[PDB]
RNA sequence: GUGGGAGAGGGUGGUGGAAUUCCCGGAGUAGCGGUGAAAUGCGCAGAUACCGGGAGGAACGCCGAUGGCGAAGGCAGCCACCUGGUCCACCCGUGACGCUGAGGCGCGAAAGCGUGGGGAGCAAACCGGAUUAGAUACCCGGGUAGUCCACGCCCUAAACGAUGCGCGCUAGGUCUCUGGGUCUCCUGGGGGCCGAAGCUAACGCGUUAAGCGCGCCGCCUGGGGAGUACGGCCGCAAGGC
């Protein structure tokens, strides 16, 4: 088991009950691959440096999990089956690195 | 079809010629000119002077459709570059800022042998 | 794949046999079998309408399921992967939880013991049939219907597949195994995956007789006939074509495009 | 040429953290390129970590790949 | 990758006495451990030639060890072999 | 062993943006391209320039370095999985378990080869336009293998630091990468410049030796003939030893 941070970007135009729609499937999957959530930050709408998918904005989620390392790749494969999931970025959790310190 | 006050002005500036297309705000060309439309053929099209006439003539056709202002986007290194910008500023056409939109591959297609050179 | 042979005869040096290790069915087939009337290339008049056919092994026809939209929602275990003599591909046996058995044409990667299902539901997974409209753009798929409810038509040959390139209204754009680009209706079923047994195309027949087993009788060049018989028939030795190359019925056989111009299907085609 | 050192300007910060634009936004040029070590004032080891982070950041859409050049 | 306990396991098991950290017998086993792992990694990734280079060094280190041991105590050599499943 | 590091080190799977090309839609007109200057070419069948959509392949801008890793060939977007080497600190374990290495085995840029695939940009061959006495070239317009992937071959190279590997010994100065410390300083493993002694035909090298020594391997013995012939071994061939 290992600590990853799962960044996921969603269609902005989704209404809130649809956002929760896409967000459940996310969560069964997480629970299905064995991802045990720890933190979470749902930062919602955000403004993009470039369009993802013809869209100046995208709806952000970030999870932090402990899941068996070998199932992470399929996790993200499955997470990404979209259509409304426009990004998945799954990173290994790291001990922060500080400047001016 | 339509006549517009505000607009946009494009400079394609290459070594062999300089060409200026002026658009509507939405980007569709109103009218255009180049080193050749001025009446040059050949290498003299690449020159800085002909680029001047080019841009003046571009604007003169646009101002006849009632162009007033433009946003002037330039692309590419060439001796036609600045004299084209210069020519637009004091021509007619209050020019609102300026940009360099010149295309720069993030290391794309292998270039022609002519531009490969040092590796 | 692809069994080779030491040259202990000529033609054993070049012969190449399919790999059967994917196959779990030994000989017998499930009595979804039915008998095949071999034509000899002859039509209902006794007349050969397709030349150089006939001979070749007796075959039982395995009846196979080209509409998956009966069993919508009912899943099935993949029971066996079997050999079917009527197609390049392999059939997979399905035991439905219904208790019903069907043959599916067996996709690449599909394992014995998998669960399969078909319907607007269903995961996007190898074996699963869905209306095309619900298959995510980009997934490669086989066994497509051309019009809805009419049965799978496209990408059924071993190793073939198709790709979903886009949506437009009630249609999706597919790239067919031909490379043609075709609008198909969204409602049409398709089943995700490539067909597989894709090593099929590398078999080397190897000797004359092996073509004879597949019911292909010897094929004779127009060049070798007389002119009664063929546009190339004639003239002393050998001899070149002497004219633009022709079929026996006399139409041109290099380049002449034969698809009917005004076909209604042309509104829905975009390519080669 | 004088300007600033651009590391100087802000306090302790995590150069590992790829989600905060307003820190990282300051390390990009007027056209959006990762700023050379000289005017970031970072270390050797530190500039790599910064960079790699910035790369990630752009993939997530938070940081640009390129802006244009204005008012020449 | 072989985890701390996973090797500790192997350390404890092959240790010639309480707290043996790397005597000859522990080393061979410890090697044999990561050898066998790599050897399976290559089975899959056959194109990874750089890692195969290491395997060679591993295999070789373990061999020199085992030869020393077979010269000094030929008995606890033959017994280390069959425990680990090696020369036959 | 234990605890810690840095890294374009290798394999597999994913994934992002810029650009090029082609297509579709739009707007829009008389040229564009290209060069020393042109011409071929492209363009009123609507080109170039401009914007919107789409398809597809390749390579990863800034960071980036006089940088890092690898035995070498080599290795550069980002993500994960598997995985090699390596260094530091602690001073815990084994007790010389070492060096080197004919054969053997494995790896080995590019090009090349086989079977599939893939093909945007590039581009041997080839065509055309210029140039020239000629131009089977140099410049320009086209352009097929190839470049890309998988599997399997080929085994070469200015494969270079033209500098075999291990060890001990012989001033310093300065820059830099990366560990550890009583973090100005000291200490360890790399990467560069200048240099003591010494070496060297000189040029130069010089704690990263080409110095002073020991071990063991490879190689040299005038130039051409020739890395050719013959033979042998290997390769599908080219061809290699
Ligand atoms: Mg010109
Ligand atoms: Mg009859
Ligand atoms: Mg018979
Ligand atoms: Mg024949
Ligand atoms: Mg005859
Ligand atoms: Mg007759
Ligand atoms: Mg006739
Ligand atoms: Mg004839
Ligand atoms: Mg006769
Ligand atoms: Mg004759
Ligand atoms: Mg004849
Ligand atoms: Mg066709
Ligand atoms: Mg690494
Ligand atoms: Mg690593
Ligand atoms: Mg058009
Ligand atoms: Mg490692
Ligand atoms: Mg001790
Ligand atoms: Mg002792
Ligand atoms: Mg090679
Ligand atoms: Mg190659
Ligand atoms: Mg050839
Ligand atoms: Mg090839
Ligand atoms: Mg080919
Ligand atoms: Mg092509
Ligand atoms: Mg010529
Ligand atoms: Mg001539
Ligand atoms: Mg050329
Ligand atoms: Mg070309
Ligand atoms: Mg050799
Ligand atoms: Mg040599
Ligand atoms: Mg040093
Ligand atoms: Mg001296
Ligand atoms: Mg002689
Ligand atoms: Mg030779
Ligand atoms: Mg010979
Ligand atoms: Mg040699």
């Amino acid at each position: 088991m290992r600590r990853y941070e799962v960044n996921i970007v969603l269609n902005p135009n989704l209404d809130q009950s649809q956002l929760a729609l896409e967000k459940e499937i996310i969560q069964r999957a997480l629970e299905n691959y064995g991802a045990r959530v720890e933190k979470v930050e749902e930062l919602g709408l955000r403004r993009l440096a470039y369009p993802i998918a013809k869209d100046p904005q995208g709806y952000f989620l970030w999870y932090q999990v402990e899941m068996p390392e070998d199932r992470v790749n399929d996790l993200a494969r499955e997470l990404r089956i979209r259509d409304n999931v426009r990004r998945v970025m799954v990173v290994k959790s790291q001990e922060p690195f500080l400047a001016n310190a | 079809k339509r006549q517009v006050a505000s607009g946009r002005a494009y400079i394609h500036a290459s070594y062999n010629n300089t060409i200026v297309t002026i658009t509507d705000p939405d980007g569709n060309p109103i009218t255009w000119s180049s080193g050749g439309v001025i009446g040059y053929k050949g290498s003299r099209k690449g020159t800085p002077y002909a680029a001047q006439l080019a841009a003046l003539d571009a604007a003169k056709k646009a101002m006849a459709y009632g162009m007033q202002s433009v946003d002037v986007i330039v692309r590419g290194t060439g001796a036609g570059r600045e004299q084209a910008i210069r020519a637009l500023q004091a021509s007619g056409l209050q020019v609102k800022s300026i940009v360099d939109d010149t295309p720069v591959p993030h290391n794309g297609c292998r270039p022609k042998k002519k531009f490969r050179k040092a590796s | 794949a692809v069994k080779k042979f030491k040259p202990y005869t000529p033609s054993r040096r070049f012969m190449t046999v399919a790999d059967f290790s994917e196959i779990t069915k030994t000989e017998p087939e499930k009595s979804l079998v039915k008998p095949l009337k071999k034509t000899g290339g002859r039509n209902n008049q006794g007349r050969i309408t397709v030349r150089f056919r006939g001979g070749g092994h007796k075959r039982l026809y395995r009846i196979i399921d080209f509409k998956r939209w009966d069993k919508v929602g009912i899943p099935a275990k993949v029971a066996a992967i079997e050999y079917d003599p009527n197609r390049s591909a392999r059939i997979a046996l399905l035991h439905y939880v219904d208790g019903e058995k069907r043959y599916i044409i067996a996709p690449d990667g599909l394992q014995v013991g998998q669960q399969v299902v078909a319907g607007p539901d269903a995961p996007i997974q190898v074996g699963n049939a869905l209306p095309l409209r619900f298959i995510p753009v980009g997934t490669v798929v086989h066994a497509v219907e051309l019009e809805p409810k009419k049965g799978a038509k496209l990408a059924r040959a071993a190793g073939t597949s198709a790709q979903i390139q886009g949506r437009e209204g009630d249609y999706v754009i597919l790239r067919l195994p031909s490379g043609e680009l075709r609008k198909v209706h969204g409602e049409c079923y398709a089943t995700v995956g490539a067909v597989g047994n894709a090593d099929h195309k590398n078999i080397v027949l190897g000797k004359a007789g092996r073509s004879r087993w597949l019911g292909r009788r010897p094929h004779v060049r127009g060049a070798a006939m007389n002119p009664v018989d063929h546009p190339h028939g004639g003239g002393e030795g050998r001899a070149p074509r002497g004219r633009p190359p022709a079929s026996p019925w006399g139409w041109q056989t290099k380049g002449l495009k034969t698809r009917k111009r005004r076909k209604p299907s042309s509104r829905f085609i975009i390519a080669r | 040429s004088r300007k600033a050192k651009v590391k100087a300007t802000l306090g302790e910060f995590d150069l590992r953290d790829y989600r905060n634009v307003e820190v990282l936004k300051r390390f990009l040029s007027e056209t959006g390129k990762i700023l050379p070590r000289r005017r970031t004032g970072l270390s050797a080891k530190e500039q790599r970590i910064l960079a790699k982070t910035i790369k990630r950041a752009r993939i997530l859409g938070l940081l640009p790949f390129t802006e244009k050049l204005v008012r020449k | 990758p072989i985890t701390k306990e996973e090797k500790q396991k192997v350390i404890q098991e092959f240790a010639r006495f309480p707290g043996d950290t790397g005597s000859t017998e522990v080393q061979v086993a410890l090697l044999t451990l990561r050898i066998n792992r790599l050897s399976e990694h290559l089975k899959v990734h056959k194109k990874d030639h750089h890692s195969h280079r290491g395997l060679l060094m591993m295999v070789g280190q373990r061999r020199r060890l085992l030869r020393y041991l077979q010269r000094e105590d030929p008995e606890r050599y033959r017994a280390l072999i069959e425990k680990l499943g090696i020369r036959g």
